[PDB]
């Protein structure tokens, strides 16, 4: 554990920053998501119709 | 010193406006609360129809009887027809004001629809409906109204799909006929040299006993309609130039910032480009109708749109002040012609119910300053999702996203 530690002190402050990492992308990937799907709904509703003469 | 106008109500309940002036070349006029908007995609061609066909032939004028009797005064004939308003109006001179009554009421009563002039008129109807694609504005407004007011009997219009067109029955207009013609809803007004103590006599002579009644009680009602922001993009890359409307919903006709929305369009590139105010009953569509080459109707757009967003943000007292002189000099009047003043009465009873004088619109001019237009513009414009209807050359015309994104300042 000790030599991990030497090999790694930052271990404990990552693991920190990772969760909230987590947190972060899962409020903010739906979100985004409904951003690009909202502008994005537009074409996705488009209806196209030939009418030729 | 403008004179009144005076309104009556017959039993009947048609009402037997009117109004006097010097002139001697009065202009009679029949309007009906009947329109697209009253039709049920089963006889959306009705109202037209009827229109065509109510000058050619009435019983008691059989045949061509009645475009002769006209003739015969030197009369002039006219009708038209909207989404919620049809008017039949004749201008006259005035001491042939009797007759003229009394062949309104035939138009109105007692009309005679034969199967055969029934059966031209389909063919009238049907070519010009495969002509009128060439009014490209008409194209463009259609289109307009149509993804605006999808799904509500105000999408639809006044002509009708061809195929309820090629399909009516002397029944089917019977009905439309002895449905939507009722004495209520109607307005006897008249411009120009008449008495109203004659006309009110010649009213009920003539235009007594109006139906009022349905048919087992099928009273007609009215659905309010839904503002459906929406585009729709003709494509046709043969034809010269591109006409594009945007719109966004109105107030209607009985909401007074109308007024100030007014004044907003007579403060307002792409060769044509006229601001409109539709404004039909519970809603209508303020916007503009720009015509311009493939290459610029994007730029076109963006003034528009600046332009409004300006009006929304930045409206300075001088150009309140210009619009206001502008809309002052938009006024119906005896001097604008007996037919100008008579149409006016028969939509003043139709929709407001009575007829606002020059006076009252003018201190509702004159009430209207920068602040307030610019919060009714913010009111009505900002943020707000347009219709667009685009024909022509239209693929430089941008896409919904850049519109309505367009209509927010980001700097406000
Ligand atoms: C758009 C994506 C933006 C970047 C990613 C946004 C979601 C994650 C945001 C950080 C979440 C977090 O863990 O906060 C605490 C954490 C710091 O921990 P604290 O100081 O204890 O709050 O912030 C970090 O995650 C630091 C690393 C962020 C790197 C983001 C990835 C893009 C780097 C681009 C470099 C150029």
């Amino acid at each position: 554990t000790f030599l991990r530690w030497a090999s790694e002190p930052e271990h404990d402050h990552r693991k920190r920053m990772g969760l909230k990492m987590l947190l972060m992308m899962g409020l903010l990937l739906p979100l985004t998501y409904a951003m690009k799907r909202h502008k994005w709904s537009v074409l996705k509703s488009r209806k196209l119709a030939y009418r030729p003469p | 010193s403008v004179p009144e106008t005076q309104v009556s109500i017959l039993d009947n309940g048609l009402r037997v406006a009117s109004e006097q002036s010097s002139h001697a070349t009065c202009t009679v006029g029949v309007w009906i609360d009947a329109g697209s908007r009253y039709e049920t995609e089963k006889n959306n061609g009705a109202g037209y129809f009827l229109e065509h066909l109510a000058f050619k032939g009435t019983k008691n004028r059989p045949g061509n009887a009645l475009e002769k009797e006209v003739e015969s005064i030197g009369a002039h004939l006219n009708a038209y027809s909207t989404r919620e308003h049809t008017a039949y109006l004749i201008k006259a001179l005035s001491k042939d004001l009797p007759k003229v009554v009394e062949l309104l009421a035939d138009i109105v009563q007692n009309s005679s629809l034969e199967d055969s002039q029934i059966e031209k008129e389909r063919d009238v109807i049907l070519r010009e409906m495969q002509e009128n694609d060439a009014s490209m504005q008409n194209v463009v407004f259609d289109y307009l109204h149509a993804t605006a007011f999808q799904g509500t009997p105000l999408a639809q219009a006044v002509e009708g799909p061809s195929e309820n067109v090629r399909r009516l029955s002397r029944t089917d207009l019977t009905d439309y006929l002895n449905r939507h013609y009722k004495a209520p809803r109607m307005v006897l007004a008249a411009a120009g040299g008449v008495e109203h103590q004659q006309l009110l006599d010649l009213a009920q002579k003539h235009l007594s006993s109006v139906s009022r009644v349905y048919e087992e009680d099928a009273v007609p009602g009215l659905t309010p309609c839904r503002f459906t922001g929406s585009e729709i993009r003709h494509r046709d890359d043969a034809l010269p130039l591109a006409h594009v409307a945007i719109a966004v919903e109105g107030p209607g006709w009985a909401n007074p910032d109308n007024v100030t929305l007014q004044v907003a369009n007579a403060i307002i590139l792409c060769q044509s480009f006229q601001t409109f105010n539709i404004s039909y009953s519970d809603t209508g569509l303020l916007g503009a109708h720009f015509v311009c080459d493939a290459m610029s109707i994007d730029d076109m757009v963006f003034f528009l749109q600046g332009q409004w967003m300006r009006l929304c943000t930045s409206a300075t007292e001088s150009e309140v002040t210009r619009g206001k002189n502008i809309l002052r000099n938009a006024l119906v009047s005896h001097l604008d012609g007996t037919t100008p003043v008579c149409e006016d009465i028969g939509r003043s009873l139709l929709t407001y119910g009575r007829r606002i004088p020059l006076a009252e619109w003018e201190s509702r001019i004159q009430e209207v300053d920068a602040q307030m237009l610019r919060d009714i513009c913010s009111k009505y414009f900002y943020d707000q999702c347009p219709a667009v209807a685009g024909y022509g050359p239209i693929e430089q015309l941008p896409d919904y996203n850049r519109i309505r994104s367009g209509m927010f300042w980001l700097r406000f």
